[PDB]
């Protein structure tokens, strides 16, 4: 894959948008399978 | 119980919360036919609402006079799952993010163009750092005691006063 | 060309800026041309007498207007049903419906109902008729004149004190503790024992009969025997009707604790014994310092000796004595910080422990008094930090303060400022985060997913004082405790009755809504402190302006270079913290008033459920209680809440006009004014008239001050109109 | 007159499916106020099948415009004397764009 | 040296941006310059004027207005022949710029330094030290 | 008028003098810097306080310092 | 109730305060 | 800014030694460290005893036990004076 295109995807706004979309996405998935967790179950 | 609170499993106001929440959904369900997509959507919401109320009742949460769960955060172990353990979980992630971010800013200082490493992140090296964060409490304290976390006051720029 | 006679730099300005700046600098005597230190202290001395007379004239007018136009005598007969009158209205802009709508209070003329509580204070301390209200007004008119003459007299050449007098720290402290604080607390104990307590028991005691009416039947014989407890015998019964002889005791010095059951106020014999005890303690305190007879302390010696030997404070307080004595701004800051805390204690302890009879059934007076004194507190607290900033810029000498507590503060100012920055952000992220979580979770129909933290630490403190509401069974709440057994023969029985009735405001029940707002109030206290501390500690210099102290306290900026330096002065951090002070007192008074109006209705559960999200504050407090206020006039008529309805809109108008001075800045306005100057000169019949002062746009600093004043004035008028009209309209 | 227009349906995640209100017609969704339904009836759409063809027609146009922006910057960029033809541009934007736009829409 | 009041003025059609009553009762500023051409320039107070070939003369209300024109006349028309005068209503004409025949950014002998402080800016005196004293903060 | 000061950290770059819109500053001879020249403020009665000189100055802390003072017709930049 | 003569006593004493306030203000003004 | 006055008999009390000079003790500058230490324990015992005897406070408290109870905080200042004198060789 082109190294200048990979250097473009390594730029701060793309990584910030991708990482926080990935981060938001597994919070969303964790609340789909395991909803309404007000407390650590113990 | 604690602070004059009632366990949610025997609170009558918690019981009325669950019933009112389901009556509100059932009257919306009364306007749809059985196999329709709006009927299945609301029937799945009545199942979810009942499950949540059942779980809260059996969890050891304490309800108020208002029938809502209240959190006890004074440090007692019977209630550590409401703040102390979520907090221990948080600080592990937070220190991980902090240790990993700190490790990359120190790497980028030794670069050919240090400010280009911060707007164009060296993703293989930055991923090398994110994996290292799992033992940040040991790595950061050894960093502290080996004189590499804290810089002395006389290498820090301060205002004249 | 001669108005700023104290400033030749302003008196030679040819613009309209001279009039504005001369008015705004008039009281800053230190900056006036040719000011010596002798004259600075002598003008402050006289203008303190002049301020004192203004306070006595303000008080005499309140007494006079109530004696003349009030219904004090009718109110005294039936104090829970009559609404006290402040003064009458004579306004030729009124219509005849307005004249009728304001003719309440049992009188035949338009009047303003009083929210100040002066009726309850004057009743409790003894006043019964209009003729002793007027006698008090006459005394204050005399006292104002005596202090006006004293101010003029101590400006005369022989009566002007020397700087050695003004800086006698030990003699002034001895007299202010033992005489101004202590003896007058003792003299106020005498007034209650001789006048207020007898007239609370039906017996009139005035100048006419005081020397022949004994406060106690035994009478100054138990005092000279050590049988002091004979003065606590037969306290007022719980059947006592205040102002009358029925149910009355003979005691003058008691420690019963709790409230008089009918007035719902502290016992007058507890209050007299409070002032006797406080007065004795203060008189002893006023013997601490050495003046002329060889006993006592040198203040300089105490400060020099308090350097901890571990060396963690450096040189300690060596040289603080000279720094505080020579800096009036350092003295002012200590006084304002101390005064600011007290006026906050006054607001907190007067709603929970009221001393005046039948007040705390005056929901409007109780609300206005709290709101008034917390706002005074926030202003005093800002001023202390502002004058601490003025101290560092102007009066602080780093070479007379080598390695002090003061110099070592400035040595780790970034440690202090960054840790305020962290704690503000720490509080702000999570306090706002929980509230937004609760709002979103409640909006989606799931209020049981709210994060509701029980404020157990405060509930445990309530229980430690005997509150039997949370089952904590600790200290005073515990029946068999060393704490509970110790106070049992004195105030414990009366206090437990007072704190375990849900009929007063002593240690009000708290829950998750109270937890959340206290952490918001904590956020606002640390953030206001941050701006003010950053203003004080960066006042002398920073990295942008390392020579910031050469420019003063209030300067506009250092220009657009070095990135831009708008709001870089220490004054500008006063400016910025004023918004945060207004925000915090808003959060405090919004909380106090909503918690009280819901309790006064009998619906404390409405606060309990709706305070945990922000829409509950918006609809159940601001929107719900707005309706009596905004209906003070409408196309269907008007009532006596029409004035507050107008002040409400008036306050929104002043507040918004302040935005114009804060958002739009000078360059736009100076260029308009140049087009207006052109048009006047070119307009026939109008260019016959010429300005003496060239019209100019307001200065950069002045516009900040003008916008801040408009913002602040709009803030006060709006809330006062709301807190008074919503409480009046509801009566609950 | 009875059904409320709605063209946005939310996923059930954190209780947010309360936003799928009863807009009518055996349907749950977010009520939309942009007036597209009234446009489509004015256009004579009358079925979801034709709405899919309009959606494809937009996508093909969307691809053609991004191609033209690339093409006219990187492959075939007009010279300044092309852009400085104000009489030609006005003739075409009055006659061709606005005039044939109205005439075709009238048809 | 003195302003020759008879020097022709650049062709201008007038504007509302010119000087007001304060120029005829307090002070007025004038700028003269030599132009090799009859060319359009921009007035500091408004629109465009045309400077005549040869010697031009303007009157402005502010000293900064004369120098803002001087900057423009030297940056776009390469005229460095500009002399700025101050004129009082008493008739007194005060030569201003360049003050000694040489531009300020070029050094000249016989210029005495005003405002020069022998130490760096951080060596000033603290305000408390010079309180109730006439002593200056620059050491 | 405004008070304009030049400190002996001036490197003689003449940039303040070129940036001054009111001809307040000029260059005088010196021997304390390599350039042999220092900025001077002989005409501060004409200083309007714009601080364009301070912006132009490249020494770490400004060799030229403007201190805004009493306002006049000249220093308020009034054409009226 | 308050008589008008009593109001007039207050106006006399407040007038005495106005005269003393002027003199204190003139002394402060110098 | 002008001379700040202090009462006559003001002396210098700033110390950087192990213990302050005995001048910080005022009228007790000549008392021995043994005498403060014995007074310190005596005031602590008598003050605690008098305090203990009136913990349930009545409307008739013994005035000697009240006055004697003020010896407990006074003992704190006594052992500080005992430490100061011992470290000054008194
Ligand atoms: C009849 C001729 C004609 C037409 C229709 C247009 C149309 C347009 N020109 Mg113009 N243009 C023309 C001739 C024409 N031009 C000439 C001769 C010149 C040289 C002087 C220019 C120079 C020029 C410049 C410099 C710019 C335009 C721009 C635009 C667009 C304006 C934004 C807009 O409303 O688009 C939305 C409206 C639409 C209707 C979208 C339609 C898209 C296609 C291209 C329209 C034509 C399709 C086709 C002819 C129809 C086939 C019908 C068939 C089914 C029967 C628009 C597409 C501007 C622009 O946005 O650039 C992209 C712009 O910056 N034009
Ligand atoms: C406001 C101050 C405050 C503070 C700082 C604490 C702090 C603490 N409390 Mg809490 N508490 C408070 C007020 C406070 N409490 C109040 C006012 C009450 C009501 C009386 C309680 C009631 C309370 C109970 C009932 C208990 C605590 C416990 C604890 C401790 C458990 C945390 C831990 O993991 O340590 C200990 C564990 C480790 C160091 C390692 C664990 C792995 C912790 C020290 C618990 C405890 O263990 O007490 C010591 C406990 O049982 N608290
Ligand atoms: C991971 C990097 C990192 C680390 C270790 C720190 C460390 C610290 N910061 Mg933070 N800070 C950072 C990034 C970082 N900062 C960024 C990016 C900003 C801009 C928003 C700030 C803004 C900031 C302020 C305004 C304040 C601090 C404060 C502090 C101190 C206390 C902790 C705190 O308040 O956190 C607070 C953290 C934030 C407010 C923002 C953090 C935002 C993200 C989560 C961190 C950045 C992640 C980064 C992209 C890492 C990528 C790594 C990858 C390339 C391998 C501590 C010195 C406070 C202080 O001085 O108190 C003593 C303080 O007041 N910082
Ligand atoms: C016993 C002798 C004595 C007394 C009574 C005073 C009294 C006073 N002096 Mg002092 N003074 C004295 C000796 C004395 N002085 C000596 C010996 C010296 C020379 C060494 C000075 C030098 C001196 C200076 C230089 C100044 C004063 C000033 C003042 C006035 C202070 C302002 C004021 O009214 O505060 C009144 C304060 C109180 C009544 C106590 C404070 C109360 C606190 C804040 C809380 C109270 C709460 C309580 C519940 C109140 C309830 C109110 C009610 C509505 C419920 C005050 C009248 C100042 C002044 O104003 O000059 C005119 C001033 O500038 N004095
Ligand atoms: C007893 C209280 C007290 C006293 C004696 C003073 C006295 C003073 N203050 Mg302080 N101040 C106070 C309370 C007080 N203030 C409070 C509560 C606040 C917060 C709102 C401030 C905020 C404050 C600021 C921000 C400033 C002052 C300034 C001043 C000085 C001049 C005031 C002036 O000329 O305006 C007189 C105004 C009029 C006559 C027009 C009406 C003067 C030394 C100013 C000053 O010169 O300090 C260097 C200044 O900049 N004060
Ligand atoms: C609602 C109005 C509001 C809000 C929220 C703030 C918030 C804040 N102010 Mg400001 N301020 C305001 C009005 C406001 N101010 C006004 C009117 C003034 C008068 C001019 C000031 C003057 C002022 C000064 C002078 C100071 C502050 C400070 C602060 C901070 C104090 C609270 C804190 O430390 O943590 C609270 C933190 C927050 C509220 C941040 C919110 C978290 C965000 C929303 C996360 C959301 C991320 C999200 C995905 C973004 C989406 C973007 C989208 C395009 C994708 C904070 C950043 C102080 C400061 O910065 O100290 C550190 C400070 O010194 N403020
Ligand atoms: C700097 C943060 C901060 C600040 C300024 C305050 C301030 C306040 N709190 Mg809050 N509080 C905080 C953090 C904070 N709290 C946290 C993190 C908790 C645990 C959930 C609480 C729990 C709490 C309760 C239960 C109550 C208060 C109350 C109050 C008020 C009275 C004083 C008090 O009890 O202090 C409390 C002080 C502390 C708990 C000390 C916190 C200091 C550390 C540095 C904060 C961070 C700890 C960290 C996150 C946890 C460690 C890890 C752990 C999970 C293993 C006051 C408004 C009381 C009140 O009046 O409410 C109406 C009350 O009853 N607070
Ligand atoms: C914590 C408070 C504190 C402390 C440590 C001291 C300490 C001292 N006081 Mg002070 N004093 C205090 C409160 C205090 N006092 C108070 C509240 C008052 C008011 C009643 C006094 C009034 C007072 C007087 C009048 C005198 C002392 C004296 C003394 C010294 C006598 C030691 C002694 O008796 O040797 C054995 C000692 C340094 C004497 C002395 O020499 O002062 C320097 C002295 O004459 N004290
Ligand atoms: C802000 C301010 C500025 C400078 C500093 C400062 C001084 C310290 C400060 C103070 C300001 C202060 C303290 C201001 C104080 C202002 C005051 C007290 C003003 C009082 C005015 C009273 C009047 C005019 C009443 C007059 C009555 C009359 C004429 C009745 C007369 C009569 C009637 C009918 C009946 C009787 C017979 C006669 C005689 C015929
Ligand atoms: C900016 C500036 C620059 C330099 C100069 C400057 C002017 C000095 C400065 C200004 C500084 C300023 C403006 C400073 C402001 C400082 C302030 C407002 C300090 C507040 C102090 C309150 C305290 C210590 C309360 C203590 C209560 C206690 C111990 C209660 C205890 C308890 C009791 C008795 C009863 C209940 C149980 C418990 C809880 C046990
Ligand atoms: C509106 C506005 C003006 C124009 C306002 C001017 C020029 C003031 C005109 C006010 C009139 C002439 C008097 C107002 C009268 C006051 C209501 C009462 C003042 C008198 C008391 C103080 C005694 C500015 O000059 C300005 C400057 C910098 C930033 C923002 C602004 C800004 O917003």
């Amino acid at each position: 894959m082109d190294s200048n295109f990979l250097k473009y995807l390594s730029t701060a706004p793309v990584l910030f948008t991708v990482w926080l979309s990935f981060t938001a996405s597994f919070i969303i998935e964790a609340n789909r399978f395991f909803p309404d967790m007000l407390y650590f179950p113990m | 119980d604690v602070a004059g609170l009632t366990p949610c499993g025997e609170s009558k106001e918690f019981a009325r919360r669950l019933d009112g929440s389901v009556k509100k959904l059932q009257t919306r369900l009364s306007k749809y036919e059985a196999g329709t997509p709006p009927a299945l959507a609301l029937q799945k919401q009545i199942d979810k609402t009942k499950n949540r109320f059942d779980r809260y009742g059996k969890a050891g949460l304490l309800c108020g006079t208002d029938g809502l769960p209240h959190l006890i955060t004074d440090g007692r172990w019977t209630h550590s799952g409401e703040f102390v353990i979520p907090g221990l979980l948080f600080l592990y992630v937070a220190g991980w993010i902090g240790w990993v971010g700190r490790s990359y800013v120190l790497f980028a200082r030794t670069a050919d163009k240090p400010t280009e490493k911060e707007i164009i992140i060296d993703v293989p090296v930055a991923l090398s750092f994110v994996s290292t964060g799992f033992i940040w409490p040991f790595s950061a304290f050894k960093e502290f005691t080996s004189g590499n976390l804290i810089v002395p006051a006389d290498e820090i720029t301060v205002s004249p006063r | 060309t001669k108005f700023p006679k104290f400033s030749q730099a302003l008196a030679q300005d040819p613009a309209t800026r001279r009039i504005w700046y001369g008015l705004a600098t008039a009281h800053d005597l230190e900056s006036h041309d040719g000011m010596t230190e002798e004259n600075l202290y002598q003008k402050i001395f006289a203008s303190h007498f002049g301020h004192l007379a203004v306070i006595f004239l303000w008080t005499s007018g309140n007494l006079f207007h109530v004696a003349w136009q009030g219904n004090f005598e009718q109110w005294v007969l039936n104090p829970l049903k009559v609404k006290p009158i402040a003064h009458a209205i004579w306004d030729p802009h009124f219509g005849q419906p307005a004249v009728k709508a304001f003719t309440k209070g049992g009188v035949s003329y338009p009047v303003n109902i009083a929210t100040s509580g002066v009726y309850h204070w004057w009743y409790t301390i003894g006043m019964r008729s209009n003729t002793d209200l007027y006698a008090g007004s006459l005394f204050l008119l005399f006292l104002a004149g005596v202090f006006l003459f004293a101010g003029w007299l101590h400006l005369q050449p022989k009566f002007r004190p020397g700087l050695s007098w003004f800086k006698n720290n030990e003699s002034r402290l001895n007299h202010h503790l033992s005489g101004l604080f202590g003896f007058s607390s003792l003299a106020w104990s005498a007034h209650l024992i001789h006048v207020a307590i007898p007239e609370a028991r039906g017996q009139h005691v005035c100048w006419d009969n005081f020397t022949k009416v004994a406060p106690h039947p035994a009478g100054l014989q138990p005092f000279f025997t050590g049988n002091w407890g004979a003065y606590a015998a037969s306290p007022d019964t719980t059947n006592h009707i205040f102002g009358t002889s029925e149910g009355a005791g003979t005691a003058i010095l008691t420690f019963l604790g709790g409230f008089h059951p009918q007035t719902q106020a502290l016992w007058l014999t507890d209050i007299a014994h409070h002032h006797l005890a406080i007065g004795v303690v203060f008189i002893f305190a006023g013997h601490m310092y050495r003046t002329n007879w060889g006993i006592g302390h040198s203040l300089k010696e105490i400060l020099d000796a308090h350097r901890p030997p571990g060396g963690r404070l450096g040189a300690g307080h060596k040289g603080i004595f000279e720094t505080l004595t020579n800096s009036l701004h350092f003295q002012l800051g200590l006084a304002l910080a101390s005064l600011g805390v007290i006026t906050s204690l006054v607001a907190q302890h007067m709603y929970a422990l009221p001393s005046y009879a039948f007040i705390a059934k005056d929901y409007v007076t109780q609300s206005a008094l709290y709101t008034h004194h917390q706002y005074i507190a926030g202003f005093l607290m800002v001023g202390a930090f502002a004058h601490g900033a003025i101290f560092f810029v102007r009066d602080y000498d780093p070479e007379q303060n080598k390695n002090n507590v003061l110099a070592r503060i400035l040595d780790h100012k970034e440690a202090i400022i960054s840790h305020l920055s962290w704690v503000s952000l720490f509080l702000g992220f999570h306090t706002l985060g929980i509230y937004v979580h609760n709002d979103v979770v409640v909006a989606f129909g799931t209020p049981e997913k709210q994060i509701l933290v029980e404020p157990v630490f405060a509930q445990w403190i309530q229980a430690s004082s005997g509150k039997a509401l949370y089952g904590f069974d600790v200290l005073l709440s515990s029946t068999n405790s060393v704490a509970a057994n110790a106070s049992s023969n004195i105030w414990l029985p009366g206090w437990l009755e007072a704190i375990n009735s849900g009929k007063n405001s002593l240690f009000l029940p708290i829950g998750p809504g109270d937890f959340l707002i206290h952490h918001a109030i904590a956020l606002a206290l640390h953030t206001t402190t941050l701006i003010l501390v950053k203003g004080a500690l960066d006042a002398r210099g920073s990295k942008l302006m390392p020579d910031k102290k050469d420019f003063g306290y209030a300067f506009p900026c250092d220009g657009p270079g070095r990135g831009g330096t708008c709001d870089i002065s220490a004054w500008d951090a006063f400016y910025l913290s004023m918004f945060w002070m207004l925000n915090t007192i808003g959060w405090v008074t919004f909380y106090w008033h909503w918690k009280h109006i819901t309790i006064w209705q009998g619906n404390a559960g409405q606060f309990n459920e709706s305070s945990t999200y922000i829409m509950g504050w918006l609809r159940d407090y601001l929107w719900l209680n707005s309706s009596p206020l905004i209906n003070g006039y409408n196309p269907f008529g008007m009532n006596s809440l029409s004035v507050w309805s107008w002040m409400f809109l008036f306050g929104h108008l002043i507040w918004a006009t302040g935005f114009m001075f804060l958002i739009s800045w000078r360059g736009y306005w100076q260029e308009l004014i140049e087009t207006l100057v052109w048009a006047h000169e070119r307009t026939p019949l109008a260019n016959l008239v010429r300005w003496k002062d060239k019209p100019v746009a307001l200065s950069i600093v002045q516009a900040r001050l003008v916008g801040l004043i408009h913002f602040t004035a709009g803030y006060i008028f709006t809330y006062a109109a709301f807190v008074i009209a919503s409480t009046t309209g509801k009566f609950g | 007159t009875a059904v409320k227009p709605s063209a946005q349906v939310v996923w059930p995640i954190v209780g947010q499916e309360v936003l799928n209100g009863d807009v009518g017609g055996g349907f749950q969704g977010v009520q939309v106020t942009s007036g597209f339904f009234q446009i489509w009836r004015s256009s004579g759409i009358t079925s979801e099948v034709e709405l899919y063809w309009c959606a494809l027609a937009g996508l093909i146009m969307s691809g053609l415009m991004i191609f033209a922006g690339w093409f006219h910057y990187h492959k075939a960029a007009p010279k300044l004397e092309w852009f400085q033809n104000a009489e030609s541009m006005l003739n075409h934007h009055l006659s061709g764009l606005l005039g044939l736009g109205c005439l075709s829409w009238a048809g | 040296e003195t302003l020759n009041l008879q020097i022709p003025s650049p062709t201008f059609e007038g504007s509302t941006g010119g000087w007001l009553r304060a120029a005829e009762v307090e002070e007025k500023y004038a700028i003269t310059w030599t132009s090799p051409k009859e060319q359009v320039f921009e007035m500091p107070t408004g629109g465009a004027a045309i400077m005549r070939q040869g010697e031009n003369l303007l009157y402005l209300a502010r000293k900064e207005q004369c120098l803002a024109l001087a900057t423009q006349v030297k940056n776009s028309f390469k005229i460095t022949d500009y002399k700025v005068y101050r004129i009082f209503p008493s008739g007194e004409v005060q030569y201003l710029h360049p003050k000694d025949g040489v531009f300020p950014e070029k050094v000249n002998a016989g210029r005495v330094g005003v405002g020069n402080v022998s130490h760096s800016i951080g060596k000033n005196l603290n305000p408390a030290q010079i309180k109730f004293t006439s002593k200056s903060f620059n050491g | 008028s405004h008070s304009v000061k030049v400190y002996d950290t001036c490197i003689g770059c003449t940039q303040c003098v070129r940036a001054c819109p009111c001809d307040v500053l000029e260059m005088v001879s010196w021997d304390g810097c390599k350039a042999g020249q220092i900025a001077s403020a002989p005409r501060t009665e004409d200083c309007i306080g714009c601080k364009r000189c301070e912006t132009a100055c490249p020494t770490d802390f400004l060799s030229v310092r403007v201190y805004l003072g009493g306002e006049t017709t000249r220093s308020m930049g009034l054409a009226y | 109730m308050i008589s008008d003569t009593q109001i007039f006593i207050a106006l006399i004493l407040a007038l005495v305060s106005l005269v003393l306030a002027i003199r204190l203000g003139r002394a402060l003004y110098q | 800014f002008s001379p700040v006055p202090s009462p006559e008999g003001t002396k210098e009390t700033y110390w950087e030694t192990k213990a302050p000079s005995s001048d910080v003790l005022g009228i007790g500058a000549g008392v021995s460290s043994g005498n403060f230490a014995a007074a310190s324990v005596f005031a602590a015992l008598v003050g605690g005893y008098c305090t203990g005897q009136v913990i349930p406070l009545t409307v008739e408290p013994n005035p000697l036990f009240l006055a004697g109870s003020f010896l407990l905080p006074y003992s704190w200042a006594l052992h500080v004076a005992a430490w100061i004198q011992k470290n000054n060789g008194k």
